C-alpha cells in the first residue's frame, strides 16, 4: 500500500477529493474579477498574496450540478508551473487514506481520466479525482 | 416449449418480467441513502456499490410518485451488477417465452413477452440491454 | 384479367384496400400492450388467440392523418411467417375487382412501391394498398 | 412580337394569365366532391383522374376564403393533365409575352409579364412550371 | 483626376450614392406588383412607359437597415441591357465630385466590391456605390 | 520587472488598462456626430475618418446608459486608427504587467492583469487584438 492524505469537499449532495500535496491553501470565496470572453467554466481572476490566481468553477467542469449561493470556498491548488484556484461549496476536511480502501467500481465514464476511484468511509462515498489531470485538460 | 422462472414486476400498470437466473436478490431501500456518484445513483450494501435505475426512467414510462421507501430487484450482467427500482414486487412465475416478432428486431431493452394466467401481456427484460 | 378481392377501409376522409388473402381477421381496438422504446408508429402487442401480434398505426406508417378517437379496428393479416395487426378507422366491406378499373394515374409519389393503384367505384376513389410492400418495409 | 391568347384569371387582386393553348377545359367545382388520395387532392370527371392545385397555395400567397362552389382552370402538360382553383375568372384575351428579366431568372412558375389594357399587370403561368 | 457626377440618397440615416450616368429616372414609389417564388429581396415589377421593370429593396441587398413607412422613392438605373428599380427612402440630390475626395479607408468589409470608397463632403460621409457591380451580382 | 505606463479606463465597475505607448488622442464625442457607415459606427476629425468601438460591446459586458457625451480613446494599429468608447476616464498610471496564465491561452482580446495600488485588478487591453 502507501499512506495517502486527501483534501475532501462537497459540491451539493456529491463529495469529492484530491491529493493533499497539490494544495496551497482553502480561502473563502470573496471577490472575483471577470475576464471577459474567457471559457464558461472560468470565473475570473483572483488577488492572492499579490499574484494573480483563476478561479474556475469545478463543477462546470466536470458537469455536475451546483447551487451559486453555495460555492463558498476557493481551494487553491498547482501542479508544476500553473496554479489554479478551484471554486466549491464546502471543505470537509482531510482524509487519511489507503489505496486499498480505494474502490475502482466502473460507476460511470462520464469524468474520463479525471476520476481515480472511489473512497469508502464507513459506506459514505467520496470521489477521489486526479487533480493534474484536472489541471492539464483546463489549459490548452 | 421454453419455459423459464422469473420474477413478475410491475411499473404504474406495466408488467415486466425478469428472468429469476438473473436476480442476485431484492431490497427495499430508501431515499434516504441512494448517493450521487457521477452522473449515476448509487446503494452501497456491504461495502459493494451498486449503481441504482428506476426501471420507468430506463423505458421512459410517464410515472412521479417516487416513495421514500421503494423495492428494488438486484440483477447480475457477468460480473458487474446493479439495482433495478420498481412499483410493485408482483410474484415469481413460471412463464413461456413467446418471441415478439420482426417488427421490434431492434428493441435491446427485452427479449419477448409472456402471457399471464388471464391473458395479460409481460414483456420480458434483456437485463444485459438496460444498460 | 382476373378476379380480385380486396378488404377497403377508412383512414379518416380516406379509402383504401388490401389483398384478401392476407387477412386473418378484424377485431375491435379494445386492449393494446405498449413496447416501450420501440418505433414511433408501432402501438404495441395484442394476445390474440393465445399468440402475440403487434398491433401498428397505418396512418402513421403511410403519412396520412388520422384522429385516435376513431381508431376502433384493428386489420390482422400476414405475409409469409410475419404476422401483424393494422389499426384503421373502420372496416367498409368486401371488393370484387378486376385489374381493368384500375386506374394508374400517377398522382403522387408519397407511398412508394406501398400504393397498387386507384379502384373506381362509381367514380369513388379507393387506394388499392400492396399488404406485403407495407409488412417488408415494417419489418428489417 | 409575340402574341399569344390566354385566360385572364384572379387570385384576390393580382391577375395571371394561362395561355389558352394549354387549358383543356374550365368547370365550375364544389369542395363537396374533392377527394383526398395521398397528399394530393382530386376530382374525377367522367372517370378521369384529375389533381387539383389551389392557385394561392401554389404561390404562397395569403388567402382564406375558400367557398364551397368554385371556378377551376384544367390544364395538360403532355399526356398529363391537372386542375388549378382560381378566384375569379376574368376572362379570354389577346395580350403581349414580355421577358420579366434577368432578376427572375429562376422563377420557374411563370414565363414572362404582359401589360394589360388600363397598364396593369399579368404574369403568364408556366403551366408546365406549376408543380 | 477627373470630374465626377453622381446622385445621393438615404436609406435611413446612412446617405449613399451611384454614378449618374446608369440612372434613367427617379419616380416616386407608386405600385408594386409582387412577383411569387422569387428572391427576398426583390419588391417586384412596375410599369413603367409600358415596360417591364423589377424593383428591389436595396438596404435588402447591401444589408443594412430600413423602414418600410419611408420607402418612397424609386431609382431607375441600368447597365448594358439589365434595366433595374432601387427602392430607397429619399433622393438627395446631384454632387459633383473628384477621385481624390474619395476616401479609401478600409472602415468594413460587409459591402465586398460593392462599395467604391467613402465621399467626405464637409465632413460629411456618403458611400460611393458600384452601380454595375450591384446589378451584377443581382442577376445571375 | 516588465513596467509600462498605460491609461487607465472603466466600464461599469471593472478596470481596463490600454498602454499609453498605443494611445494617439483622447477626445470627447457625443452622440450627435457619430455616422453609420456600413455595419460599423464613425466619428470623422479633421478629414480623418475612424471606427468607433463601444468597449462594453467589444467585450460583451451588460450596461446600457449610453449617454449623449462620452469620453473615447483613439488607438492606433500600424497605420489604421479607431475609437474606444469607454464610461471613465481613470486616469495615466505606471502597472506591472503580470501574465494571466494558462488557463486564459486563447482569450486575444487582453495581454494580461496588472495589480493596482489597493490590490484590485486591472486587464491589459491588447489593442490589437479587439477587432
Amino acid at each position: 500500500l502507501k499512506e495517502f492524505e486527501v483534501l475532501s469537499f462537497e459540491i451539493d449532495e456529491q463529495a469529492l477529493a484530491f491529493d493533499v500535496d497539490n494544495i496551497e491553501m482553502v480561502i473563502e470565496k470573496s471577490d472575483i474579477t471577470p475576464v471577459p470572453k474567457s471559457r464558461h467554466f472560468v470565473e475570473g481572476v483572483i488577488n492572492l498574496r499579490g499574484r494573480i490566481i483563476p478561479v474556475v468553477n469545478l463543477a462546470k467542469i466536470l458537469g455536475i450540478s451546483f447551487d451559486e449561493q453555495k460555492m463558498k470556498s476557493i481551494i487553491v491548488a498547482r501542479t508544476k508551473d500553473v496554479e489554479v484556484g478551484f471554486l466549491v461549496d464546502r471543505v470537509l476536511g482531510v482524509l487519511r487514506i489507503t489505496e486499498n480502501q480505494l474502490d475502482l467500481t466502473n460507476v460511470s465514464d462520464k469524468f474520463g481520466k479525471k476520476s481515480k476511484g472511489l473512497v469508502k468511509t464507513d459506506g459514505r462515498l467520496i470521489i477521489y479525482l486526479d487533480i493534474d489531470k484536472i489541471i492539464e485538460e483546463i489549459t490548452v | 416449449l421454453a419455459i423459464i422462472q422469473a420474477l413478475l414486476v410491475k411499473v404504474n400498470n406495466l408488467v415486466y418480467a425478469i428472468p429469476i437466473a438473473n436476480i442476485d436478490t431484492i431490497l427495499s431501500i430508501s431515499k434516504e441513502d441512494i448517493q450521487r456518484v457521477q452522473d449515476r445513483d448509487v446503494i452501497v450494501i456491504r461495502g459493494e456499490v451498486i449503481p441504482v435505475y428506476r426501471l420507468w426512467e430506463v423505458l421512459q414510462i410517464e410515472h412521479k410518485e417516487e416513495l421514500e421507501e421503494m423495492e428494488a430487484v438486484i440483477v447480475r450482467v457477468g460480473n458487474r451488477k446493479y439495482g433495478i427500482v420498481v412499483d410493485d414486487l408482483l410474484g415469481q412465475d413460471d412463464i413461456v417465452i413467446k418471441s415478439l416478432g420482426k417488427v421490434f428486431s431492434e428493441v435491446k431493452e427485452f427479449s419477448g413477452a409472456a402471457i399471464l394466467g388471464d391473458g395479460s401481456i409481460a414483456l420480458i427484460i434483456n437485463v444485459s440491454g438496460i444498460v
